[PDB]
């Protein structure tokens, strides 16, 4: 619940409409016409905007702070690209950076942690315990080798037999 | 207008001025263009067919013609292949029998079953 | 790069989605027409790159060779090509849009006209730049480890079980590929900084955020294409008709 | 856990309900890996016979290598859609 | 002889602690969930996996 | 040559001739991450290296070699080389 | 201490750490962390070598599965066999002598951050492609080095011709790629593995017809790369890249990848006769071509990569003739006859004031540079098989094999390699009388400033020049050896003839080489010095000859108006004639101008006559007369009203 002010919004517009174009306001290639832009430039970063304050409103006000805005937009700008103004400092956080880097960086690697640890969840995975298990229900004799020998003695049961189980689906073939 | 490709789009350009083409690489360096790097004055006109005539077309040697070029290549090519097939008539022959080995010519070394015994298998 | 990245490869879905599964009897008597087609593009439309003065219709054909590529995975019906084409399906969304953001996104807001005969150069005023040219290029024409390659082999490998004289035919396509591709780097990346081009400024930020995300999300898949057949399993068997 | 779901064949189901059907595309699809993982084992073996036989791998595994040879072209995805498509002695 | 010094550079630019942190924080949550082989049986994240059983 | 350069242009790789003021600090830094890197590299990829010949036994291929007999024998399966 | 881990991810770091700290660190602090990363790379595969002699097993490791699907698994195994440690401290010493020697050849170079980064990184994909456990890493590092030889000898952008070096390089690789893929796809379905050991243990059974397909492939692949005739101007045309990136990719390694494909797949090549007669043939021919270019051309770096190219046809006969150990020996000690050769050629331009490249422009230079002239002649000495050095080891026994092996025709092939051999001797003098011994050919300052290099180019030259006379004495008992378990490479007995090509030559084939090679390099240098008229004839007929050897045996010519230039029109034949030609009028132009016609015309029906009521009511009669009469036609036979009902669709719309 962040806050505004009605007065100073309106006194804002009455500031604004002395001043010259965005297309003028800069193109002279200093403080006397220079000075309170520098100051009115800093009225676009000053960030007064209200959380509930654009719910809890009239299009009056909206219409009036949209004007505004629109107009200190270009007071910045058109003050960045010719010349607060006369500093050079980096970097200058822009508007896309706090939902790219916040939110769609971090569900992009959660999409890939996801990704990674699903994969153990594989057909191989699973068809290289139920082949083993397949084995070891059969000829459960080789669970009372040692725990060294049974990697030997499971593979001679599968080069040995067939245990594959497809032509039992097939009994219309035959 | 040289080759056949720029003879066959006569008909097609209406308004195009149809200028000669020549080679961005054999006009000389050591004239002051304003593109050095291709050979090339500010407004030039382009030719029809422009790109294999540009600095980055392919090398297009000059000193043979393409065509005795070509003669010279496969007469190199025939004059080693025809005297390297006839100088195997001329070829003397061994001094030596090619060696032995033993056990049936180790016909069950490199694989084999008695069976098997004629695809694996040298020299008894 | 919603077109080139996402409304071609709904025809690559939709062949398998509606055609495949219900036209089962009607492609094995007529996929030898699909492999006529898809080779005599790969032929064809890969080798009228070469003459091309506009610089976005190059990755335009590009994505129409790679595609060309694809539908003879997808009409393999062979179990190696359905996946290749996926991965080709997922991997060239990702470096084409990277791509066309080379052509029509940075290159076009800076200087406006796309003939290719302005631009040369491009190294000693944009290093990095030229880095985003190469790495770019060299994972569009399939150089292992980016993603692409895995779909060109495999798709390559699972056309050549079906009819192996149009597979050996269509191999050449990693040479036709690489023609146009680093003929196009080399005239961007070299030579002298041209005449026309004052210099503008390097590569921002957006345009390094995206291009890191299409390039990362390339080398993935190229390091490992097994992060997604934890998915693609059941339809590399939902799809074959060989008895 | 490892679960273990039931074998239907696609003989006499009654192509009509999807739950004997769907069971028995995926039970045709699992057999057929397990019916991989035999190939993928013998392989495994037979590169170990391979290199610790060293010279004389010819005859210590050439049952290795011909058997490797022979589950080649019979143990591989084949499509369930071969056989819920047709029916064989009809 | 003197190699002509350029203007002092910062080791840990933005790029270097962005890539390095995301690299090895995604190496530390891989080991993190590899050490649950005997702690647990299994992964720290397959706890968030609920789909539905297949009947 | 030390022909002049824009100094404004920002590479990754240095530019024309980059030297800069730190570089005693940073060389510390980079041999810092290089030894750590290949020290930290070389003990996770111990247990993943194995030796070649001798690692199974004899016996193990013996008997692989008399299972592949078995199934070869069950099939009804000729020689290759039995025509 | 893994000695893996150390020889693979050490010159990974040596390259990723310069682009990423490179603005950071600087070229003063790369110059030095390049090349110790190498030297100690190399100072593990030397302790791994010594190692590997005391028993025979490779280490292998096993990382993260690449992808597996049915019949199939690729995984990132990197094994180091004695087959892989023997190109190993090939690459790793000459690398890391080249490191060394570019910190003083490139002291005036801006670049030299990314140039080190190239170098680094060129021998790690070096470092890849050797020691894979699939033919899966085999193309990986088979294509991360053609990557690198674009970036690399494309090192100065501005210039136009390195441009163009590089995509006639890449793309002379990327034909061979194409056929490396195709038999890669043939591998994995004949064999189902891309492992060396599941193929090499089944590659007994699969027939001929089937092996021919495979290494047919795999040969084009190495006949790309490995620099054959069917396609070899890239070697020739990558001389615009500088000496120390030459010292790699034509002394050892670039040039060498394409008989490691050869080496590796030695245990599918015994059972295809018929492929190993190709070889034999391409690589008899090679040897030809290049020694019969490199006399008449002279730039002094054509030279050195004309021998390579020589050389490399030797190789490829002791290939042919199944003589496995000849041909990895040859590549063993050739890498340090050419290194010391091109950075001895590197060391000569750069001690001119001009720069210059020509040998018809260097004259007397003994007296001035005498470390570079002992250097050239170690090497010259070598390269032409002189009997102390290493060369009498390494090359006259590939000769010596022609005549023993027992085929009957490989006795052609010994003369076919032994010109090429008395060809050696005449342009090694060549080099070293036009730029040593002669009369000056230059100003007279290139002559009051000719010095010799620091440290960073004296040392390398040194240490490959004792490299370059000792290696081949003492590794010629494991290579060439009697009864050396050794290499694994299975040879078929019924082919083996190297107990037959050490005993069975007589005295005059074995002093033929050796002595003419002498007296031949005895006699170029008198007729250079005191005669000099013959050399120098003005005959007309002797010159076109002269121009057609100084061209690259036309071919270069060949190539590029036969074949480039006709595809580039052909190509435009399509993108004109076809693409935007008739395609479109079969599409969006054709169909214009028919709907702008049939249109116009169905418009045009009732034009004129501003009477609108008669003009309406004079057509109402006809369509109640032409429908009538329409049907009478139909019901007596249909087949005549179809011209009908088109005869009225051609009146109405056009
Ligand atoms: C685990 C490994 C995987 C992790 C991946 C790394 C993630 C890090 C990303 C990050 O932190 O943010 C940076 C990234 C972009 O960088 P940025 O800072 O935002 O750019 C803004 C400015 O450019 C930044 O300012 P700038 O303009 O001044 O920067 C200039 C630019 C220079 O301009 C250029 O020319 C760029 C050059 C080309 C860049 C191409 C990138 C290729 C990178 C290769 C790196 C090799 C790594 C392996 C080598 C290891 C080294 C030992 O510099 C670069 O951007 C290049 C960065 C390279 C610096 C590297 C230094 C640290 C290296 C650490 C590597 C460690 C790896 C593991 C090793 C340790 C563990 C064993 O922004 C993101 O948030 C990206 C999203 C993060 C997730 C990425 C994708 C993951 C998921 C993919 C999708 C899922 C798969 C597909 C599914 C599809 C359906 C099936
Ligand atoms: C029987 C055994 C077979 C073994 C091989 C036999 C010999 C084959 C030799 C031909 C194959 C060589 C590889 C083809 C690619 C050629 C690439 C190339 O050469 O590009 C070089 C050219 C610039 O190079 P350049 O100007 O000469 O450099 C001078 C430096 N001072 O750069 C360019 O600008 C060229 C751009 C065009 C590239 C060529 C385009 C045509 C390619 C022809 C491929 C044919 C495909 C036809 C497919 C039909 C299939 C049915
Ligand atoms: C696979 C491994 C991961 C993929 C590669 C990862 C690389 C990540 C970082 C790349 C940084 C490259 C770079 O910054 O090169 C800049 C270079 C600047 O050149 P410079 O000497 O500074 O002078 C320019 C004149 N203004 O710009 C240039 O001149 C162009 C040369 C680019 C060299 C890039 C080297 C990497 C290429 C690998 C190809 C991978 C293909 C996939
Ligand atoms: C940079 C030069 C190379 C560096 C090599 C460093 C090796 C470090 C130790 C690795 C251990 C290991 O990988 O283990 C392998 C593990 C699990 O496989 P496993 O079955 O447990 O073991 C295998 C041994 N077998 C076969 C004998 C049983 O899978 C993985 O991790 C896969 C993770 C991939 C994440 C997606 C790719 C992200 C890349 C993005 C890059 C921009
Ligand atoms: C086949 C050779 C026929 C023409 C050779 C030629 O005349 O080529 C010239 C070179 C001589 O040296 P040059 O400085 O290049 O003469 C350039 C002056 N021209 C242009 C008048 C020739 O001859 C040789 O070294 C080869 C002779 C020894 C060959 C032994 C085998």
């Amino acid at each position: 619940l962040r806050a505004y002010n009605e007065e100073k919004e309106l006194a804002l517009k009455q500031r604004l409409s002395q001043l010259p174009p965005p297309g003028k306001a800069f193109v002279t290639a200093k403080e006397a016409e220079l000075a309170e832009l520098a100051e009115i430039a800093a009225l676009y970063k000053t960030d007064r905007v209200g959380i509930l304050d654009i719910l809890l409103l009239g299009n009056k006000h909206a219409r009036l702070y949209r004007d505004n805005t629109a107009l200190l937009k270009d007071y910045y700008y058109n003050g960045r690209r010719i010349l607060w103004e006369i500093k050079r400092e980096g970097a200058e956080k822009e508007d896309w950076v706090n939902q790219m880097y916040f939110l769609y960086a971090p569900s992009l690697i959660l999409l890939l942690i996801v990704m990674v640890y699903k994969s153990r969840e594989d057909i191989t995975f699973w068809a290289k315990k139920e082949l083993d298990q397949r084995v070891l229900d059969k000829h459960p004799e080789i669970n009372d080798a040692p725990e060294n020998e049974r990697d030997a003695l499971i593979v001679e049961r599968i080069i040995a037999g067939d245990y594959d189980k497809l032509a039992s689906l097939q009994k219309k073939a035959t | 207008i040289r080759a056949s490709f720029d003879k066959a789009e006569e008909p097609m350009l209406g308004d195009y001025p149809d200028i000669d083409p020549f080679p961005a690489q054999l006009k000389n360096p050591y004239k002051k263009y304003d593109d050095q790097q291709d050979r090339r004055n500010l407004e030039e006109p382009l030719s029809v067919n422009d790109d294999l005539y540009d600095m980055w077309s392919p090398d297009r040697f000059t000193h043979f013609k393409n065509q005795d070029a070509l003669k010279y290549f496969i007469g190199f090519l025939t004059i080693f292949f025809g005297a390297s097939y006839v100088a195997t008539y001329f070829v003397p022959e061994k001094a030596a029998i090619p060696r032995e080995f033993p056990y049936e010519g180790l016909w069950k070394e490199s694989g084999g079953t008695e069976k098997s015994k004629a695809f694996f298998g040298q020299r008894s | 790069m919603i077109l080139a990245g996402l409304i071609l490869k709904l025809a690559l879905y939709a062949i398998l989605r509606l055609l495949l599964p219900l036209l089962c009897e009607a492609q094995i008597l007529y996929t030898p027409m699909i492999y006529i087609i898809s080779l005599l593009t790969i032929i064809l439309t890969s080798l009228a790159t070469l003459r091309q003065i506009d610089l976005k219709v190059i990755i335009a054909y590009s994505s129409i060779s790679h595609m060309g590529i694809a539908i003879l995975g997808v009409c393999s019906n062979t179990s190696l090509g359905i996946y290749g084409s996926i991965v080709l399906g997922v991997a060239h969304g990702f470096v084409s849009p990277a791509l066309f953001l080379i052509v029509g996104g940075i290159l076009y807001d800076r200087y406006h006209i796309r003939i290719v005969n302005y631009y040369k150069g491009l190294t000693t005023y944009m290093p990095q730049l030229a880095t985003y040219i190469i790495i770019l290029s060299f994972a569009n024409i399939g150089t292992p480890l980016t993603g692409n390659f895995t779909g060109e082999f495999l798709s390559l490998q699972g056309g050549f079980i079906r009819n192996p004289i149009i597979g050996g035919i269509s191999c050449i396509s990693v040479l036709l590929a690489a023609i146009y591709q680093l003929k196009l780097t080399n005239k961007l990346t070299g030579g002298i900084s041209s005449i026309y081009m004052h210099r503008t400024n390097d590569v921002t930020i957006r345009e390094k955020f995206i291009m890191n995300i299409l390039i990362i999300s390339t080398l993935i898949i190229g390091i490992c294409p097994q992060i997604m057949y934890n998915l693609l399993y059941w339809t590399v068997n939902n799809y074959i008709y060989i008895i | 856990e490892h679960q273990r779901p039931e074998l239907v064949s696609f003989d006499d189901i009654n192509y009509n309900d999807h739950k004997k059907v769907r069971e028995a595309q995926e039970s045709y699809t699992r057999e057929q890996f397990i019916r991989l993982e035999a190939l993928k084992t013998v392989r495994k073996a037979l590169e170990k016979c391979y290199e610790e036989s060293g010279p004389n791998h010819f005859e210590d595994c050439k049952n290795l290598a011909e058997q490797y040879l022979d589950m080649l072209p019979t143990h591989r995805l084949q499509g369930y859609l071969g056989y819920q498509r047709n029916d064989p002695s009809k | 002889h003197g190699p002509e010094l350029t203007p002092a550079v910062p080791f840990f630019q933005p790029y270097v602690l962005k890539w390095a942190g995301v690299s090895l924080g995604l190496v530390a949550f891989y080991q993190f969930n590899s050490s649950y082989e005997a702690k647990n049986g299994h992964t720290w994240v397959e706890t968030f996996f609920h789909p539905k059983s297949r009947e | 040559g030390r022909y002049p350069f824009p100094k404004d242009v920002i590479s990754m790789t240095g530019g024309w001739w980059a030297n800069p003021s730190n570089w005693k600090l940073n060389g510390l830094f980079a041999t810092g991450i290089a030894v750590g890197l290949a020290l930290w590299v070389s003990t996770a990829t111990l247990p993943y290296t194995r030796r070649r010949e001798g690692i199974t036994s004899e016996s193990d291929i013996s008997k692989w070699n008399a299972a592949a007999g078995v199934w070869r024998e069950r099939h009804g399966k000729i020689s290759t080389g039995e025509a | 201490y893994n000695a893996i881990s150390l020889i693979i991810i050490l010159p990974c770091i040596s390259w990723l750490f310069p682009l990423f700290f490179g603005r950071q660190l600087g070229y003063v602090f790369v110059t030095r962390m390049t090349s110790t990363l190498i030297i100690i790379t190399t100072l593990i595969t030397y302790y791994y070598f010594y190692q590997l002699l005391g028993n025979n097993n490779p280490i292998n490791l096993e990382l993260f599965n690449y992808l597996n699907i049915d019949y199939l698994d690729i995984n990132y195994n990197f094994e180091i066999d004695a087959l892989t440690i023997t190109m190993l401290l090939a690459i790793t010493t000459i690398s890391s002598m080249v490191h060394i020697y570019s910190i003083g050849y490139m002291e005036t170079d801006p670049h030299q951050v990314r140039f080190f980064s190239l170098l680094s990184m060129f021998t790690f994909w070096m470092i890849i492609l050797v020691t894979g456990s699939n033919y899966f890493v085999l193309f990986v590092g088979w294509e991360f080095i053609g990557v690198t030889s674009y970036l690399l000898i494309s090192f100065w952008v501005t210039r136009l011709q390195a441009m163009k070096s590089a995509l006639s390089a890449v793309l002379m690789n990327r034909f061979g790629d194409a056929f490396f893929v195709l038999g890669l796809c043939v591998i994995a379905y004949v064999f189902g593995t891309l492992n060396y050991s599941t193929i090499f243990a089944t590659a007994y059974l699969i027939n001929t017809d089937l092996l021919v397909l495979i290494m047919l492939a795999l040969f084009i692949a190495a006949m790309a790369k490995s620099a054959q005739f069917g396609l070899h101007n890239w070697l020739t045309l990558a001389m615009e890249g500088p000496t120390p990136v030459s010292s790699l990719l034509h002394a050892a390694t670039l040039v060498t990848a394409g008989i490691y494909l050869l080496l590796r797949s030695a245990n599918i090549l015994e059972y295809t006769p018929t492929v190993l007669f190709i070889i034999l043939w391409i690589g008899a021919l090679t040897t030809l071509s290049a020694g019969l270019i490199a006399i008449c051309s002279n730039d002094l770096k054509r030279i050195i990569a004309l021998s390579t190219m020589s050389q490399l046809g030797m190789m490829t006969i002791a290939i042919g003739l199944s003589a496995y150990n000849l041909a990895l020996f040859h590549l063993l000690g050739h890498a340090f006859f050419k290194a010391l050769l091109f950075m001895s050629a590197g060391s000569i331009i750069h001690s001119i004031l001009n720069e210059s490249q020509d040998i018809r422009t260097y004259g007397g230079l003994l007296s001035y540079l005498p470390y570079t002239y002992i250097c050239i002649t170690i090497a010259s000495l070598s390269l032409m098989a002189m009997p102390g050095l290493t060369g009498y080891y390494t090359k006259d026994i590939i000769i010596e094999s022609t005549y023993g092996s027992y085929s009957i025709s490989n006795y052609v092939v010994y003369w076919i390699a032994y010109l090429s051999a008395v060809l050696t001797c005449v342009y090694s003098m060549k080099i070293l009388y036009l730029t040593f011994y002669s009369n000056p050919n230059n100003n007279t300052i290139t002559y009051y400033n000719a010095h010799e290099s620091n440290i960073y180019i004296t040392l390398p030259m040194f240490i490959l020049a004792i490299f370059a006379m000792f290696a081949g004495w003492i590794l010629k008992d494991i290579y060439l050896g009697v009864g050396t378990d050794f290499v694994g490479t299975h040879i078929l007995p019924n082919n083996f003839s190297y107990f037959d090509t050490e005993f069975s030559i007589t005295q005059f084939y074995k002093l033929l080489p050796l002595i003419s090679a002498i007296l031949v390099s005895i006699l170029i240098v008198v007729l250079n010095e005191f005669f000099a008229i013959v050399f120098n004839l003005n005959n007309k007929y002797i010159n076109t000859v002269y121009s057609i050897f100084n061209q690259k045996l036309v071919s270069d010519q060949i190539l590029n108006h036969f074949i480039i230039f006709k595809g580039l029109v052909t190509s435009g034949n399509i993108a004109h004639h076809v693409d935007k030609g008739s395609l479109y009028r079969l599409g969006p132009v054709g169909i214009n101008r028919l709907l702008n016609k049939a249109s116009y015309n169905v418009i045009n029906l009732s034009s004129n006559t501003r009477s609108s009521l008669s003009m309406n009511s004079m057509l109402i009669l006809i369509t109640i007369v032409s429908l009538l009469l329409l049907v009478l036609v139909m019901n007596v036979n249909f087949i005549i009203v179809i011209p009908v009902l088109i005869s009225i669709l051609y009146i109405l719309f056009s």
